[PDB]
């Protein structure tokens, strides 16, 4: 019933990429005040990271083997420094673009849009969901490599996620802007196949809420109960937290909680019925408590 | 990772070839594989690629002509090559990846090379 998906508006984010060029290797980098980050495999060929010592590979490194272009402009790179695995590039020039910003590591189940970029260059936002095993599936990061994640409040850009690579099974893996990999992943030519992935229940709570204030109305009392049952579907547990982020939610359509988790409990058992629930067939877990608030 | 190609020769024009290769060390179903070729003072240029779910990515070049296609069973990556033409002649390369940071078919994706089997065409 016109429930959708938004993005982010990118320009505050566009502001900030740039290209990074090491050698044969070329990225996205994300630039603000006088530092840009991009992941430390920029240093790397690929041959470098099938056993890399990264504080090996930096130490032969020097400040002109980094090429810095923002658009047209190419910035002076006078200091680099590891963070985790991240690079943070020091430049001559502070980006007079840069936003009000911070750096947050977020939770699976979170979501944020992320800004694809092709060797500096915007192609695409994408909003864009993290999923219970730490991976994002799709196309549109193959060639995007250090494209970032974010959420807006009132102006200020909260960078969340930098994409670094694409594994053989065509997901993603990235970190955090300080350079944590969500996520058992490891920048080194090695297997890591993905885990599980599981269906972010408290998402999907969200998700009925938003699916009865546009008027779909047909649907274990304790947090405990419900557990139980989740557990047996690969759903991910229900904490008391979780209750606590769906009140605002809860009190909007006078549903408690633990009401709405009595209805998820059977949906799950019987199946379809061939009916729609907000112009879907599947229970969609892309939306978070606040999505829906945002929204309704 | 231990990559090793055959099915090169020599054909006229319009002719085909199959080339193989033969996938060691490592299970074939857990790398990004592809084909390149070096042409006569070329880089080498990636020609088809495919995951381990099966997604395949092709250069124009070789669109509708060149099959890429993997046999996880025996290891094995193919390349069936019809309608071949001399601007084909080259060493073909079987390549391998863990990790893609750049589009799928740029070589500076893959560390794991074969040693190449010649392809030649005469017109």
């Amino acid at each position: 019933s016109g429930f959708r998906k938004m993005a982010f508006p990118s320009g505050k984010v566009e502001g900030c990429m740039v290209q990074v060029t090491c050698g044969t290797t070329t990225l996205n980098g994300l630039w603000l005040d006088d530092v840009v980050y991009c992941p430390r495999h920029v240093i790397c060929t690929s041959e470098d990271m099938l056993n890399p010592n990264y504080e090996d590979l930096l130490i032969r490194k020097s400040n002109h083997n980094f090429l810095v272009q923002a658009g047209n402009v190419q910035l002076r790179v006078i200091g680099h420094s590891m963070q985790n695995c991240v690079l943070k590039l020091k430049v001559d020039t502070a980006n007079p673009k840069t936003p009000k910003y911070k750096f947050v590591r977020i939770q699976p189940g979170q979501t944020f849009s992320v800004l694809a970029c092709y060797n500096g260059s915007p192609s695409g936002v994408y909003q864009c969901a993290m999923r219970p095993n730490f991976t994002i599936k799709g196309s549109f990061l193959n060639g995007s490599c250090g494209s970032v994640g974010f959420n807006i409040d009132y102006d200020c850009v909260s960078f969340c996620y930098m994409h670094h690579m694409e594994l053989p099974t065509g997901v993603h893996a990235g970190t955090d802007l300080e350079g944590n990999f969500y996520g058992p992943f490891v920048d080194r030519q090695t297997a890591q196949a993905a885990g599980t992935d599981t269906t972010i229940t408290v998402n999907v709570l969200a998700w009925l809420y938003a699916a009865v204030i546009n008027g779909d109305r047909w649907f274990t009392t304790t947090l405990n109960d419900f557990n139980l049952v989740a557990m047996k579907y690969n759903y991910e547990p229900l904490t008391q937290d979780h209750v606590d982020i769906l009140g605002p939610l809860s009190a909007q359509t006078g549903i408690a909680v633990l009401d709405m988790c009595a209805s998820l409990k059977e949906l799950l058992q019987n199946g379809m019925n061939g009916r729609t629930i907000l112009g879907s067939a599947l229970l969609e877990d892309e939306f978070t408590p606040f999505d829906v608030v945002r929204q309704c | 990772v231990q990559l090793q190609e055959s099915g090169g020769g020599s054909v006229a024009a319009g002719g085909s070839l199959r080339l193989s290769c033969a996938v060691s060390g490592v299970t074939a179903s857990s790398v990004y594989m592809a084909w390149f070729r070096q042409a006569p003072g070329k880089e080498r240029e990636g020609l088809a690629g495919i995951n381990t779910v099966g997604y395949t990515t092709y250069a124009d070049s070789v669109k509708g002509r060149f099959t890429i296609s993997k046999d996880n069973s025996e290891n094995t990556l193919y390349l069936q090559m019809n309608s071949l033409k001399p601007e084909d002649i080259a060493l073909y390369y079987c390549a391998a990846t863990y990790l893609l940071r750049f589009a799928s078919l740029s070589a500076t994706n893959f560390p794991y090379w074969g040693q190449g089997t010649q392809v030649t065409v005469s017109s």
